[PDB]
């Protein structure tokens, strides 16, 4: 019954629109936590640029040198965290765009179905009765 | 230090998986409480 199947068709898309609502959650959870990564390296490079500071006040170049140095690899870890988090804020809109999309056509597809199948037995009743009616009567009175 | 900064990670994933859903006409809804406590000011000012 293409009825059965297209009710199945649509309860399979659930299936898959929940998976793809976990990897929303997912990719929104990665994109939050390196975010939170990059945050917190940018604060340690500001006590290594205040060490830095310090070690400069005390006339220590060598120390201010080797506190720039973890300064430099803080902020270029930080700007590798912002390079990741950009590929998991264009993969947790392009998996919402697709989820949008997804719902959309699903409800389409099931509201159409539905208004062509009431139609569909409303024209095989019409026949029907065309049928019983057309037949009826005339051997009635020829019998008679 | 490491508890809580994993701690952190998962509020970072926690705000993520919120904010994924979230997408809803509750904005326009505050757009129409705005307007409308624009009318309660317009309302004060025909008071005074």
């Amino acid at each position: 019954d293409p009825e059965k199947v297209l009710e199945q068709a649509v309860i399979d898309m659930q299936e898959d629109l929940v998976q793809l609502r976990q990897a929303v959650a997912r990719t929104i959870a990665e994109e939050k936590r390196t975010e939170q990564r990059l945050n917190q390296d940018t604060q340690e490079a500001k006590k290594w640029e205040d060490r830095a500071k310090l070690a400069l006040t005390n006339g220590e170049e060598n120390l201010a040198r080797e506190a720039l140095a973890r300064k430099k690899s803080l902020t270029d870890t930080a700007a590798a965290y912002q390079t990741q988090l950009a590929q998991q804020r264009t993969m947790s809109e392009n998996l919402r765009r697709n989820l949008a999309a997804l719902e959309a056509k699903i409800s389409e597809a099931k509201t159409k179905k539905n208004m062509l199948q009431a139609r569909a037995k409303a024209a095989k009743a019409n026949a029907e009765l065309q049928q019983t009616l057309g037949g009826l009567g005339t051997s009635s009175a020829t019998s008679a | 230090f490491e508890r809580m900064e994993n701690k952190v990670l998962d509020m970072e994933a926690t705000s993520q998986a919120a904010g994924e859903l979230a997408g809803f006409g509750i904005e326009n809804q505050f757009a129409q409480l705005e307007a409308s406590s624009g009318v309660e000011d317009e309302l004060a000012a025909l008071k005074a």
